[PDB]
C-alpha cells in the first residue's frame, strides 16, 4: 500500500497485525515523538570516521549519564503507553460468575452468539 | 561417559550375534544391478493383465413373486472406507444383534 | 567399521558380562617431560622416565563408586541464524479468519 | 432472580480468606529470607514447566524488582539459554 | 528454461481393502513384494506385481509408522506408533530383534547402506542411532527442539540428517559420535526428506516452503516452492521428477534440474463415502520408476503410470 511520505496526522491502525503493526506504529510514535538534538555540536564531535557502514569502532565512549537519563525516558513513556488496555467498565445486571474464567466465557460466549 | 555400566537385564543378552548376507539364490546385489526387471515386470503384468477371465396350490396364493431377479444389489466384493456398517458391520451387527 | 567397531566393542562388551579379558599388557614407559616445568635445579635426569602399568583385576564385589543421582539435560545450545524469507502477515481479513 | 442473586451473594462469600500482609520488611535478613522462599516458589513453579513462559516472565519481573543486576542477569541468562525460537521473549528480556 | 522434456506421469492401477490408513510404505529390492504400514496395527504386507498383495503381518501394539528392508537379510526394520520399534525376521516367518532405548514413539526409521545400523525418528526428539545386529545401540541423537519428523544417513561423508518438527532440519555426523550441522533454512517444521539420485545435495519439504541443500560441507541446493498445503512426504526418482505428497491430496510432481516442479498434480482418490480432508499420507518410486505406489489415510495404494505421449508444455 503506502510506502513512505512526509506528513503527520491522524490514522486508524489498532488491527490484527498486532506486533509488526504495533512495532511499525511504535517506532514511528517514537521517532515523531522525539524531534532532532544537539548533533550538531556533535558535528564538531563529528570527525572523519562517519560513513562507511560497516564499522572499525562499535563502541566507544557512549555519551554520558545525560543519554542514560534521556534513554530511561522513552522506557517509562513507554511503560506508561503500556500501562492503558481497557478500563474496569463493571456493573450489576444480568446473572453472576466466577472470577476471571466465566467473564472471558461470557466475552467469547457473546461472540459466539453474536455471527 | 565412561560410566553408567553396571547391572543388566533381560532381553540383553547376546542374540543374532551373526547377520545373514543375501544370498545368490534369493537377492545378488549385481544381478539386482544388471537386472531385467523393468522388461520382466513388464511381461509379467502383461501375462497377469493378459488372461483374466474366470397348478392350484400356486394360484391359492394371494401374493406372487416378489424379491426376484436381485442378488448384485449387494456388491460380492467392495471396499469401504466407512467402517460404521458397509458389508463387514452390517453382518457383524447383525449376528451380534437380533 | 572402525569407529563402530570400538565403540560397538566398547559398549557391546560392556552390555555383555563376559568378563571381558584377563587384564592388559600395557607395560607403558612414559617418558615425557613433567608438564614442562623448568623448576629449580633438576627433578631428575632428562624428561624423568617413569614405569607405567595396568592396574589390578576387579574383586568378586561389583560395587566401587555408586552414583545413580539426576542431573538430565542443563547445557544449552547454540542459537543460529532465523535463515528465513520474511513472509507478509494477515492484515485484518486472513487473522481475523 | 433469587437464583441468581442468591449465587452472587454465595459466590461473593466463597472467596477463601483475606491476606495476612503483616511484618512486612522488618527483622533485617529476615526479608532476605523470606525473598528466599519467595525464590524458591518461582523456581519450582518454573520447575514444574520448562515450557511455562509466564512464570519466567513473574521470575524476571520480580527477579529485576528484587534481585539487582547478578541474579536478575542469572534469570534472562537462564530463561534466555533456555529459548532459542520465540524471539519475542528475547525481546522481552532485551 | 524447463528443458531435458519432462514426461507426463499418469496413473496405473488402484488398489483398497485396507482396514486403516497407511502410515509407511516400501518394497523389496527385486520388486518381489510390497509392504506398507497401516493404521490398524496391523502391518500391511502386499504384492503388487501382478496387483496383489503379500502377506497380513501382526503384533504391532500399535500403529506402524514406519517400516524398511534389509539389503543383506531378509529382516524388515518395524516402527509403529507404540514406541517399540522391532526388526522383523520374515526367515522363520517371525521377527529378528526388538531394537530398545526409545522413550516414546518413533516417527522414523532408516538402514545404513554400508554399515549395519538403525535410524529412528522418535517423537521424544531423539533420534535413535543403533548398533544393530549384535542387539547393540550406537548413539542418542539429540538437540531438536521438538520431535523428529524424518531421518536420513548414508554411507558417504557425514550427511546424516533428522528432518524436525521445530522447524530447524537437523543435520547429524554420526562417524565421531557428533553431529553435523543446524539448517534453518524451512520457516516452518519440516515433514518431507528425500535423497535425489544425483546423490550431490540432500532434499527436504515442508508446508512453508520446500528446502533443497546441496551437501556435505553446509552448502545448499535450491528452495523449492508454488505448492502451498501440508506436505505430507517428498520423493525424488531417477528420472528427475520428484513427487510431494500431502495431506491435502494433491500430489505435486517435479521437475528438479529445471529449476521447477514436472507437475501439479490435483486428484482425488478417494474411497467409499468416508473422505473428509484425506490425502496421501506417502509414496515410492518403482525401481525402474514406471510406477508410483500411493498410500493414502483412504487405505487406498493406487500405483502411477504414463500412457506415453508427447505433450510437454511450459510456462
Amino acid at each position: 500500500a503506502a510506502a513512505q511520505l512526509r506528513q503527520y496526522h491522524r490514522l486508524t491502525k489498532q488491527i490484527k497485525p498486532d506486533m509488526e503493526t504495533y512495532e511499525r506504529l511504535r517506532e514511528k510514535h517514537g521517532e515523531e515523538f522525539f524531534p532532532t538534538s544537539n548533533s550538531l555540536l556533535h558535528g564538531t564531535h563529528v570527525p572523519s570516521t562517519e560513513e562507511i557502514d560497516r564499522m572499525v569502532i562499535d563502541l566507544e565512549k557512549q555519551i554520558e549519564k545525560r543519554d542514560k537519563y534521556s534513554r530511561r525516558r522513552p522506557y517509562n513513556d513507554d511503560a506508561d503507553i503500556d500501562y492503558i488496555n481497557e478500563r474496569n467498565a463493571k456493573f450489576n445486571k444480568k446473572a453472576e460468575r466466577f472470577y476471571g474464567k466465566y467473564t472471558a466465557e461470557i466475552k467469547q460466549n457473546l461472540e459466539r452468539g453474536t455471527a | 561417559l565412561s560410566q553408567l555400566s553396571k547391572q543388566y537385564s533381560s532381553r540383553d543378552l547376546p542374540s543374532h550375534t551373526k547377520i545373514k548376507y543375501r544370498q545368490t539364490t534369493q537377492d545378488a546385489p549385481e544381478e539386482v544391478r544388471n537386472r531385467d526387471f523393468r522388461r520382466e515386470l513388464e511381461e509379467r503384468e502383461r501375462a497377469a493383465a493378459r488372461e483374466k477371465n474366470r397348478r392350484r396350490w400356486d394360484d391359492d396364493v394371494v401374493f406372487k413373486n416378489c424379491a426376484k431377479g436381485v442378488d448384485d444389489q449387494k456388491k460380492d466384493k467392495r471396499f469401504v472406507n466407512d467402517t460404521l456398517r458397509s458389508e463387514f458391520h452390517k453382518k457383524f451387527m447383525e449376528k451380534y444383534i437380533k | 567399521r572402525v569407529a563402530l567397531e570400538k565403540s560397538v566393542s566398547q559398549k557391546v562388551a560392556a552390555a555383555m558380562p563376559v568378563r571381558a579379558a584377563d587384564k592388559l599388557a600395557p607395560a607403558q614407559y612414559i617418558r615425557y617431560t613433567p608438564s614442562q616445568q623448568g623448576v629449580a635445579f633438576n627433578s631428575g635426569a632428562k624428561q624423568r622416565v617413569i614405569r607405567m602399568v595396568e592396574m589390578q583385576k576387579d574383586p568378586m564385589e561389583p560395587p566401587r563408586f555408586k552414583i545413580n543421582k539426576k542431573i538430565p539435560r542443563g547445557p544449552p545450545s547454540p542459537p543460529a541464524p532465523v535463515m528465513h524469507s520474511p513472509s507478509r502477515k494477515m492484515t485484518v481479513k486472513e487473522q481475523q479468519e | 432472580t433469587a437464583e441468581q442473586l442468591l449465587r452472587e451473594a454465595k459466590e461473593r462469600e466463597l472467596e477463601l480468606l483475606p491476606p495476612p500482609p503483616q511484618q512486612k520488611i522488618t527483622d533485617e535478613e529476615e526479608l532476605n529470607d523470606y525473598k528466599l522462599r519467595k525464590r524458591k516458589t518461582f523456581e519450582d513453579n518454573i520447575r514444574k514447566n520448562r515450557t511455562v513462559i509466564s512464570n519466567w516472565i513473574k521470575y524476571a519481573q520480580w527477579e529485576e524488582s528484587l534481585k539487582e543486576i547478578q541474579r536478575a542477569r542469572s534469570i534472562y541468562e537462564r530463561a534466555l539459554d533456555v529459548d532459542y525460537r520465540n524471539i519475542t521473549l528475547w525481546l522481552k528480556y532485551a | 528454461p524447463k528443458p531435458q522434456w519432462h514426461p507426463p506421469w499418469k496413473l496405473y492401477r488402484v488398489i483398497s481393502g485396507h482396514l486403516g490408513w497407511v502410515r509407511c510404505i516400501a518394497v523389496e529390492p527385486g520388486n518381489q513384494w510390497f509392504v506398507t504400514g497401516s493404521a490398524d496395527r496391523t502391518i500391511k504386507i502386499w504384492d503388487l506385481a501382478s496387483g496383489k498383495l503379500k502377506l497380513s503381518l501382526t503384533g504391532h501394539i500399535s500403529t506402524v509408522r514406519g517400516v524398511i528392508v534389509s539389503t543383506r537379510s531378509p529382516y524388515l526394520f518395524s516402527c509403529g506408533e507404540d514406541k517399540q520399534v522391532k526388526c522383523w525376521d520374515l526367515e522363520y516367518n517371525k521377527v529378528i530383534r526388538h531394537y530398545h532405548g526409545h522413550l516414546s514413539a518413533v516417527y522414523g526409521l532408516d538402514l545404513h547402506p554400508t554399515i549395519d545400523v538403525l535410524v529412528t525418528c522418535s517423537r521424544d526428539s531423539t533420534a535413535r542411532i543403533w548398533d544393530v545386529r549384535t542387539k547393540a545401540s550406537v548413539h542418542t541423537l539429540s538437540g531438536h527442539t521438538n520431535a523428529v519428523a524424518t531421518v536420513r544417513c548414508q554411507a558417504a561423508e557425514p550427511q546424516i540428517i533428522t528432518g524436525s518438527h521445530d522447524t530447524t532440519i537437523r543435520l547429524w555426523d554420526l562417524v565421531a559420535g557428533k553431529t553435523r550441522v543446524t539448517l534453518t533454512n524451512h520457516k516452518k517444521s519440516v515433514r518431507a526428506v528425500v535423497l535425489h539420485p544425483r546423490h550431490y545435495t540432500f532434499a527436504s519439504g515442508s508446508p512453508d516452503n520446500i528446502k533443497q541443500w546441496k551437501f556435505p560441507d553446509g552448502s545448499f541446493i535450491q528452495n523449492l516452492s508454488g505448492h502451498n498445503a501440508i506436505i505430507n512426504t517428498l520423493t525424488v526418482n531417477s528420472d528427475g521428477v520428484l513427487v510431494s505428497g500431502a495431506d491435502n491430496g494433491t500430489m505435486h510432481l517435479w521437475d528438479w534440474r529445471t529449476g521447477y516442479n514436472f507437475q501439479r498434480v490435483h486428484a482425488a482418490a478417494v474411497q467409499p463415502g468416508s473422505l473428509d480432508e484425506s490425502g496421501i499420507f506417502a509414496c515410492a518410486f518403482d525401481q525402474s520408476e514406471s510406477r508410483l505406489l500411493t498410500a493414502e489415510a483412504d487405505k487406498t495404494i493406487k500405483v502411477y503410470r504414463e500412457d506415453d505421449d508427447t505433450a510437454t508444455e511450459e510456462t
